[PDB]
């Protein structure tokens, strides 16, 4: 026999190990691979697909209504419409999105984000709104003047129903932790900032038209986005054997 | 990252015995992100 | 009939420096989600960017990297020195939720078995005993007792190991009669029956059962067994909407209705 | 022309030594495992003495006593070489030598009329054991030229399914179609040669699977006759005559 | 010694493993391979050989009589003669055939099937019968009209005593399970359909001839047939040590 | 004198598209089972077919794939610290029935031995003990006791292992004096004797016995042993009609007569 | 299925020690399915 | 370390086994083979007497 | 029988460590069976 010396690790079962092992059916011949549409090779292909943000996560909103950002004819100027932390992996409106689910399967992320909004009022309903991304350092902007100093887009309601605000990757480090859990890890360190929306002018409508309307909010990863360190999704759990 | 040099010899008869695949690339996501018939260029308006 | 190409990449996209743009021609920001297409507005078109040679890889999100690790699929204790486990991955939710992220998938699997002896009060024992795990395909006779003739296993594959040895481990090929396993099936298990219990399950996903025993009788103690499964050489099709409600049953995707996924906050204007 | 049109002619003539057998209602000819009898190769042989090859004296057709297809007929069988161990020079060469090797040409005969119906399975089984009894009787394992009647046809006297005996060289005598079956058999064994008085390499069975019936008043006495010819034989280990 | 790390699976005895091991007699020289007729290299060579189906498996039929399909002079038209599920591995008439035995040694099968029938009446007995294969979806056909809509052959009794009905492989998947066990696995999913036989005209005979006759039924795998996943044949068992 | 050729194939036959046929010439469907030949009617001749490039393999039904796995052949407990097992595969029916599917066969074998200590009540013990398995060929002296001189095993091959080590395993060549093992023998074991007990057994199939002992005396306990055998490099001749009745004896194929194989149904016209 | 590349070196003296054969093909079954002297073509009648 | 998987038979003592093993005296140099009549290489040489 | 191909590399310093010899042939036995000075041909008488 060839002299050998076995080492530490011998006999261990590392779940992420990658060895060759005997097959239960050494001569088995599988069915042929047939042509099936929609092959996916990497989940980055999935997170780049836009999905709805559960943005109106308030007590008065149930089910489907939680996807609608409320808009209404104003009687004052420069008012706020919505606010949200841009972090894709933290608890909140982003957690149930495609991007959020996969981000929650990992410990770190990087990349620009695509936030697209679609106005759903009548053809006659007009309006201009400003959507801003505030890089970290302080709290969310308190008014439109402060918000507009950051990255932003001014959206004009019209034939092209939607607008995209790209939240560019602006970070000290190449990656950020996906959680901002503070008590233990002090990960608030990684906060990516905020996205806020304000009336640029006002929502305006003809006589007897609905004075309230909705905006749907979409989010997806950009082509420079990636994830690292797989981890179990915190949303999936069980307390006992399943029926 | 991954080694540019490493041993990859199969000791078993069936491919099912082999270690994990080592490709790991991604592909353009258009079949999922933009499954449309008409091209809508980034610089133009989507509908006319 | 594939009109959309899928070129491969080993790194995420670079950022190229861009300058200002004041025109009526190019309007990258204007979009229309109604088309079903995700926005194509690029970073460089929305703000002035700098050059960034981005060498970030994409490996850890590949199907192989995401699925290529072991997860618990079975856990039980023998009774009368034997236990019959029907091979299915709906009992333990973690691996189950992962698989349901794809509609169809082909893959080989590496099964790892960890076993030890426990007493009547479920206290682990330092006791080395030989155990046998036999794969019984559908149609083959399942042993009723710890010493039935089927354990001869002349055709059924069996793996005999010891609680004193490292965990047992064997690879299995892509065994379905279909050309891919299905993790979502909108149909019934048979013709001539439309009962609810026969809905949403594709029989070809069930390859049989694993029957476990100790080769000889334990005295008052039992064999505790955990079975782990690791997908290998994964090929997948048609990504699915992720599970967003707790699982309730092992064989069905039944769930409890809900009015919200994420928790509520005071107001939409306060992040 | 049978060859040109791709079919098998219903007439046949089998000529070996001083014997010629003919039939006008055959159903092709079976050659067991697609192999004609062959001599023992120098590379397979082990017994070193020059063998005796009797030629035409033993390689000819021997007709055994006929058997009646009675109303309760379950079938009949003959062991080979046992059945011919005391017939002509084949029998003598078999008795005077310790070792024997050889093939066969079997012709089973059973004619009735276009007014009769019935179907016989004619099968040549290698190593066919008569093991339905805890202690098989010599009278049944080696019935001689008279052969023996089947007692357990459904289980083929060996615990297997009669219907699967088709895995062995066989033909059928289906009265509406043919009145004879012909099978050429090569020597089969796990040895180059063996004792003709201790081992029967093949067993010929003629089993009724569809009972004999006929228009009322037709001839009721219908015999079954077996004619067998040793082919390509050789013997080693000469001594005095010895029978089992 | 060369540094090594032993892995999970070490020491295990997988019955289907395939390693090289020391020989008890390292210098042993076996007897030569001699010329023996009938070499078989694959059992597909065996299942392609026709064997009798125990088709008349009813209380009144014992032993050899179970292989005979009863036929008789009719006094009505379009009547049925027999029926059978075509599945080669399920309990029933097929289980004792060569094809059935080997199919029962496996978990999956694929391929067309050869069902051949031989008429055994007198030379003067005539008749025409239709044999049909009904692909799955419903129950066995209730009458000849329904049966003839499927794959079928019309057989004319004559000099050529037999006819072949090929049950072509028509399946959603490339393979089918060999059992249709439902309570546990719901394998009824795989049912391959039915084969039924009916009088096309009638069995006709001269004066005083037997008014009943028999048909023998043969079955075998076609050249596109294969089996996968070996398993113990359920028919072979024991309750204790053998005498 | 081989008139029928046997070309090899690695996949099943393809299906080629076919069209209708209305003629008096070609009649593929007409057959004649009396000839002894299986029908030669092809799929393409009986119905209109499509093209099917069939890549289904034939590997798992090869003799090597069918026989190439371990099956139980012996199981016993020592008495007085010793046990004598006559090498034969008629005790346990599963492997036995497989072998009887062939008339003649040559093959090497891999023997695997699994042993453990059990007490008087047949309860398994966690006790490591050295055991010896000695192959005693016919004609060699068989030890009468656990400490007899034959255990010196200077010529007889022996394998010494421990219940605390993995199962013992050794390969054996094709050892018969014949040119193939016989799984069906229509003859007697000797000249000058025609007793039923000497019928149907070919002595050359018996290569001796395995005698087992613990190297030193166990105190009140016994050694439980299981012997598995795996055929390798199989060459076979003359397929046989499968066993269709239960086995009753270890050395003979005696059986109980039966009037049916499959169970009955109400009528031949109801599937 | 089976690997197109895998190690196959024998470590032992006797062939009996070698791992299982890796051929596994099948052969034309005619010696069992059609062991007849006269060819009976598929398109013709069997007997005349 | 090179990943390995030990198999059945490990640790067993087959009397007819044939492995290489460490020598008690690795540098030992035996006496020369001298010319001695009657060398036998196979016992078939003896049974033919 | 013996493999026509198998590994034969020595891992140890001293030849005593090597596995068994793999020759196993036999030689003409005349030195034992016919150790005589005068040749006595098979076809002739031994003594004259
Ligand atoms: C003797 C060795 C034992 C090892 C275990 C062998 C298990 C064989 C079965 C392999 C099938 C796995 C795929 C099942 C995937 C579908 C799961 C589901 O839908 O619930
Ligand atoms: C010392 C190592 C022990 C290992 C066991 C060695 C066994 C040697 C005997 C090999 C013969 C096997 C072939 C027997 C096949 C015939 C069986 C039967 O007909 O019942
Ligand atoms: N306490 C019980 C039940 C424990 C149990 O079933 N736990 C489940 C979750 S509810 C599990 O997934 N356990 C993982 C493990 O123990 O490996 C026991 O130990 O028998
Ligand atoms: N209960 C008895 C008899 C058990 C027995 O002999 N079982 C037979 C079948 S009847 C067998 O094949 N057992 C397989 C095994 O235990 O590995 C014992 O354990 O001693
Ligand atoms: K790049
Ligand atoms: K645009
Ligand atoms: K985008
Ligand atoms: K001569
Ligand atoms: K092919
Ligand atoms: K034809
Ligand atoms: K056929």
């Amino acid at each position: 026999g060839i002299p050998t010396l076995y080492t530490p690790g011998s006999g261990q079962f590392l779940t992420t190990d990658d060895f060759q092992t005997p097959c239960m059916l050494p001569k088995f011949q599988p069915t042929p691979v047939i042509d099936i549409p929609g092959e996916v090779k990497n989940f980055l292909e999935v997170v780049q697909v836009e999905s709805l943000v559960e943005i109106n996560n308030v007590e008065s909103a149930e089910g489907v209504a939680r996807y609608r950002i409320p808009l209404n004819v104003q009687d004052a100027m420069d008012g706020q419409i919505m606010a949200l932390r841009v972090d894709p992996g933290i608890d909140g409106p982003m957690q149930s999105t495609l991007l959020g689910v996969f981000t929650r399967y990992y410990a770190q992320w990087s990349g620009s984000l695509d936030f697209t909004f679609m106005f759903c009022g009548t053809f006659m309903t007009t309006g201009k709104v400003i959507i801003a991304y505030t890089p970290p350092g302080g709290d969310q902007p308190t008014n439109r003047r402060q918000a507009m100093l950051g990255t932003h887009v001014v959206w004009d309601f019209g034939l092209q129903s939607s607008i995209t605000l790209v939240v560019p990757w602006i970070s000290s480090g190449h990656f950020r932790g996906t959680t901002l859990e503070n008590t233990i890890y002090k990960y608030r360190y990684y906060e990516a900032g905020y996205i806020t929306m304000w009336y640029q002018t006002n929502m305006v409508v003809p006589p007897n038209f609905p004075t309230t309307a909705s905006i749907l909010m979409f989010v997806a990863a950009q082509p420079n986005f990636s994830l690292r360190i797989l981890k179990d999704r915190p949303d999936i759990s069980q307390e006992g054997a399943l029926q | 990252g991954s080694n540019i040099h490493y041993t990859n010899i199969n000791y078993y008869e069936n491919a099912a015995s082999n270690s994990l695949n080592k490709q790991d690339f991604t592909q353009d996501p258009e079949k999922f992100t933009r499954p449309v018939v008409d091209v809508m260029k980034e610089a133009a308006v989507p509908l006319k | 009939g594939q009109v959309i190409k899928s070129a491969v990449r080993s790194t995420v996209e670079n950022t190229v420096q861009s300058t200002h743009s004041i025109t009526t021609e190019a309007t990258p920001a204007l979009q229309a989600a109604e088309t079903g297409a995700t926005s194509n507005a690029s970073d460089e078109s929305m703000i002035e960017t700098r050059n960034v040679v981005n060498t970030h890889g994409v490996a850890e999100t590949s199907l192989e990297a995401f699925y290529g690790r072991a997860g618990l699929v079975a856990m039980f204790s023998t009774d009368g020195g034997i236990y019959r486990w029907y091979i299915n991955f709906g009992e333990y939710v973690q691996l189950r939720a992962k698989l349901e992220l794809l509609t169809y998938a082909r893959f080989d699997m590496e099964f790892t078995i960890v076993a030890q002896v426990v007493n009547a009060q479920s206290k682990v024992q330092d006791f080395n005993v030989d155990y046998q795990v036999m794969f019984v395909p559908p149609g083959a006779s399942v042993p009723e007792n710890q010493d039935s003739y089927q354990w001869q296993s002349s055709c059924n594959p069996s793996v005999i190991s010891n609680t004193g040895l490292p965990p047992a481990r064997v690879s299995v090929p892509f065994m379905s009669s279909a050309n891919a396993y299905s993790f979502s099936y909108d149909g019934y298990t048979q013709f001539g029956d439309t009962s609810g219990s026969s809905y949403g399950i594709v029989p070809s996903n069930y390859l049989g059962m694993l029957v476990v025993r100790t080769c000889e009788d334990l005295d008052g103690t039992r064999l505790r067994v955990r079975v782990y499964a690791k997908p290998k050489h994964v090929k997948g099709w048609i990504p699915r909407s992720p599970r967003m409600t707790p699982y309730k049953s092992r064989y069905t995707g039944v769930y409890t209705d809900t009015t919200k996924f994420c928790a509520n906050r005071a107001r939409i204007t306060t992040a | 022309s049978a060859e040109a049109c791709g079919y098998s002619d219903r007439v046949a003539q089998l000529t070996l030594g001083n014997s010629t057998i003919t039939t006008q209602e055959a159903a092709n000819i079976v050659v067991g495992y697609g192999r004609w009898p062959t001599s023992l190769r120098d590379t397979d042989a082990t017994a070193v003495d020059k063998p005796t090859q009797p030629g035409v004296s033993a390689e000819r057709f021997y007709t055994l006593p006929s058997v009646q297809w009675t109303n309760s007929f379950k079938g009949h069988y003959w062991k080979l070489p046992d059945a011919l161990s005391e017939l002509g020079l084949f029998g003598q060469n078999l008795q005077f030598h310790y070792l024997y090797r050889g093939g066969w040409v079997i012709h089973v005969q059973c004619n009735a009329t276009k007014f009769h119906q019935g179907t016989l399975l004619v099968v040549a089984t290698p190593e066919h054991k008569i093991q339905s009894a805890e202690s098989p009787a010599f009278a049944r394992t080696n019935p001689g030229e008279q052969g023996a009647a089947y007692q357990f046809p459904f289980t083929f006297e060996d615990g297997t399914a009669l219907g699967n005996a088709l895995i062995y060289p066989h033909q059928w005598v289906n009265l509406r179609t043919n009145n004879s079956a012909t099978l050429v058999l090569p020597y089969v064994n796990a040895l180059p040669m063996d004792s003709g008085i201790r081992h029967n390499n093949w067993t010929l069975s003629v089993i009724p699977i569809v009972p004999l019936e006929y228009a009322a008043g037709a001839t009721t006495y219908v015999p079954i006759t077996v004619t067998i010819a040793p082919m390509c034989t050789e013997y080693n280990g000469l001594r005095a005559a010895v029978t089992q």
